[PDB]
């Protein structure tokens, strides 16, 4: 009951779903076979949610990889975990997309998607009562934005009552790694304004910033960025997978976070992260994660949320924890920090506790905020959008994949009316 | 700008046979022009009940009318002057609303039978524009859409099958491939529009034997030119607009279909964007301090309804409601909606 399916797109996506499976395979004592090697029955209840049950006493991922290019689907069956995967969930072009949206989303992809929607559909057969979907891709390439986005559309289309989530890795404002990264965001973002029912708005400067100053990490690698990501991905979805004393699924969790249907942009968070020197000279203790959790610097995404409110956020607690000592801090923080939060919608704060926590930790958390600052990302994509639009630069490109120039005009309008309502609600 | 106008009228059917025959008691009592009121049959029992008295249940309209109102007398006193504003250069909006079951399209479109106010605002905007198109040469264009589950049918021209919304050069939206025919008389968009009410998606409902799922939206366009076309000219496109919306809908406890599922909940969804626009509209017109963005964004209605909605332009709001106490929840929020949407406290 209750089975979610994962999709991965693009480079990017394919990396941060093979640290993803890896993580979720660990927690629920599954070995690079298949095999479920654990210990507690706990472990195996749910099952499901993630994992179909091939024959032999064998598990597999509901997970379904896709890329225009080839060779990352081979870096990730040579991966640690690679065998894992349902070789019929490969779906690959040989092309590639170019960093150009219109490869992804209107030729290329075009092609390549039916296959992916084929698969999709048998997957959601298997499953007896699939809540939903799960996306990992990227905002700035070709692929993961294009393909993804037409893929997202498909879904909807045919599971139009299901819930649909993104994990969207976008592009920072000094960490600019493409040129063309303004135009694919843009119509990717646009897309996902319509079809997708909650986005988690990750962000690599953040990750670097986490990385560099709280982990004190001497060279962070993609990897060790992906894990971060992966971590925040489990703590979602820990409800649908263990019992616990409060549970809240994505459903749940969407309900209490999206209080209008456009605004669907979480900032996500997580928290504990403490270096190893800095290990010893901590308290393990509810008040220090809520601590940690709701400083700015701990935000996943490059935005100030002193720069704006946070309409809802939603705490999601692993470990075993007094229910007491968990609302007391939630309403401290609330209390003390009154100018942060919107003052129409009280008890801004929504909270989960899930009694199994993550391996290595005795106490873990998992943040969620749908907070004004969010604005300042969709902003200034806008402005640079304009900048390169103003003078067409780059756009032949694009026409030459059959896209419109009126496209452009129309999903620039949309991001610039979502950041309009954005700051009137604050 | 938002100058936003919108009237708020509301036709009161006359009790039916079957209604009488099951006993229906009436609720609906009219005071004024301006006020409906709705006795809520509470038995009073207690004291509390009855020292508040909360039976007396009133409403604001600009113009409440009665069991004995016609077609045309809906016309004469309502669109006539939306009518008006399009042959002038403006653009207008006329809103059917009410639950499923309510009469909303006969009341307003028709379908063949039945004529509605369509009929009669078409009958003097050829009239008006024909005389007119003695010295400006008129082309009164005329489409037809259903807007289901946030995709639009071309109702005139089906072969479109399901349409999206685009921004115009001059961020204004049309509805990508519909069908625009070019008219010179009533006969032809009535009949138009009739023949178009044929590939609308509708029900077989406990509510209603014919309830929409879908808006009914008609766009007519009176575009206009000095007839001295060899000269530049300031033309003009009023559209006057006229939508059916999809009936309001609490009737799943029967209707446990997948699809009528899906339609209830984007129905009423739609429905309660209108209301937010509406609601942003009247409190940018009335100069609050509610300075922000109006949610058009909501619903592909209102994305497509703006071009009317935020300017200079005259709408109406026309419910449908019954005198019945059989269907006093019916009419209750039928009313609470259309009140909703004046939103003035004259009452
Ligand atoms: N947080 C992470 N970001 C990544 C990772 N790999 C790439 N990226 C970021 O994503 C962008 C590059 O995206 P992709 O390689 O996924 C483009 P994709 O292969 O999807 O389509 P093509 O245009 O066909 O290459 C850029 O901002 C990178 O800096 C990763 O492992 N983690
Ligand atoms: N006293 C007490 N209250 C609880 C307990 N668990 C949850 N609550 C309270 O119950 C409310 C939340 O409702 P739940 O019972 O968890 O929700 P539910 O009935 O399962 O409804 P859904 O999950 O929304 O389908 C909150 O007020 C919680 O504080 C408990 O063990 N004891
Ligand atoms: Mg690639
Ligand atoms: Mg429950």
């Amino acid at each position: 009951m209750r089975e979610i399916v994962h999709i991965q797109a693009g480079q990017c996506g394919n990396q941060i779903g093979a640290k993803f499976w890896e993580v979720i395979s660990d927690e629920h004592g599954i070995d690079p076979t298949g095999s479920y090697h654990g210990d507690s029955d706990l472990q195996l209840e749910r099952i499901n949610v993630y994992y179909n049950e091939a024959a032999g006493n064998k598990y597999v991922p509901r997970a379904i990889l896709v890329d225009l290019e080839p060779g990352t689907m081979d870096s990730v069956r040579s991966g640690p975990f690679g065998q894992i995967f349902r070789p019929d969930n490969f779906v690959f072009g040989q092309s590639g997309a170019g960093n150009n949206w219109a490869k992804g989303h209107y030729t290329e992809g075009a092609e390549l998607v039916d296959s992916v929607l084929d698969v999709v559909r048998k997957e959601s057969e298997s499953c007896d009562c699939l809540q939903g979907f799960q996306l990992t891709h990227s905002l700035g390439g070709g692929t993961g934005s294009g393909m993804g986005t037409l893929l997202i559309s498909k879904i909807r289309e045919e599971y139009p009552d299901r819930i649909m989530n993104t994990f969207s890795v976008v592009p920072s404002p000094k960490v600019s790694d493409t040129v063309v990264e303004p135009y694919n965001a843009t119509l990717s973002v646009h897309q996902l304004v319509e079809n997708t029912d909650e986005t988690y708005c990750i962000d690599n400067e953040a990750l670097y910033d986490i990385c560099f100053r709280t982990l004190k990490l001497t060279t962070p690698t993609y990897g060790d960025l992906n894990h971060l990501v992966s971590a925040t991905m489990s703590g979602v979805t820990t409800c649908l997978r263990f019992p616990g004393q409060l549970n809240a699924d994505l459903r749940k969790l969407a309900v209490n976070m999206v209080p209008f249907p456009r605004l669907h942009f979480f900032m996500p968070g997580f928290a504990p992260l403490t270096s190893r020197g800095s290990q010893q000279y901590r308290a393990l203790t509810v008040p220090e994660l809520t601590q940690q959790m709701f400083d700015a610097k701990n935000m996943m995404a490059a935005c100030d949320p002193r720069h704006g409110r946070y309409l809802t956020v939603a705490a999601v607690f692993r470990g075993r924890m007094s229910m007491k000592e968990v609302d007391e801090q939630m309403l401290n923080v609330q209390n003390k920090n009154s100018s942060y939060f919107v003052e129409w919608i009280p008890n801004n704060v929504k909270t989960a506790v899930c009694d199994i926590p993550p391996r290595g930790l005795k106490m873990s958390a998992t943040f969620i905020g749908n907070s004004t600052a969010i604005q300042e990302l969709f902003k200034r994509i806008s402005e640079q959008f304009t900048a390169m639009f103003r003078r067409k630069a780059f756009l032949h490109w694009y026409t030459g994949e059959g896209m419109d120039e009126m496209e452009f005009t129309e999903a620039e309008s949309n991001m610039n009316d979502l950041v309009s309502e954005y700051q009137q609600y604050q | 700008d938002i100058t936003y106008n919108m009237n708020v009228v509301i036709r009161c059917r006359p009790m039916s046979i079957s209604e009488k025959n099951d006993g229906a008691k009436n609720v609906i009592k009219i005071l004024e022009n301006k006020m409906v009121v709705l006795l809520d049959p509470s038995d009073n029992s207690d004291n509390v009940l009855r020292q508040n008295r909360s039976r007396e249940k009133k409403y604001v309209f600009d113009y409440v009318f009665d069991e004995n109102s016609s077609q045309e007398d809906v016309y004469n006193n309502s669109v006539k002057c939306l009518i008006d504003a399009v042959i002038k250069g403006y653009n207008s909006t006329v809103f059917a609303y009410g639950a499923t079951g309510a009469g909303k399209t006969h009341t307003i479109i028709g379908y063949k039978n039945e004529p509605g106010i369509m009929m009669m605002i078409l009958k003097d905007l050829f009239e008006r524009i024909k005389m007119l198109q003695i010295m400006n040469e008129y082309k009164v264009k005329c489409s037809f859409i259903e807007i289901y589950n946030e995709n639009i049918c071309d109702l005139l021209n089906p072969s479109n099958e399901y349409l999206d919304v685009r921004e115009d050069p001059i961020k204004g939206v049309t509805v990508s491939n519909i069908f625009e025919v070019c008219t010179t008389s009533v006969e032809e968009i009535m009949e138009l529009i009739h023949t178009g009410n044929r590939n609308r998606t509708q029900e077989p409902t406990d509510a209603n034997k014919t309830s929409s799922r879908s808006h009914g939206v008609l766009q007519v366009i009176v575009e206009e030119t000095e007839k001295g076309q060899g000269v530049y000219q300031q033309t003009k496109r009023g559209k006057l607009c006229v939508i059916d919306l999809a009936g309001s809908e609490r009737a799943s406890q029967t209707n446990n279909k997948g699809m009528r599922m899906l339609e209830g909940a984007n129905i009423n969804r739609s429905l309660l964007a209108l209301g937010n626009v509406i609601n942003a509209l009247v409190l940018r017109s009335k100069g609050n301090s509610k300075s922000n963005f109006i949610p058009f964004r909501d619903s592909k209605l209102t994305r497509l309804l703006k071009d009317s909605l935020g300017g200079n332009c005259k709408t109406v709001m026309i419910a449908n409601i019954s005198p019945s106490h059989l269907s006093y929840e019916d009419t209750h929020n039928t009313l609470k909606y259309a009140n909703r949407a004046k939103n003035i406290k004259n009452v």
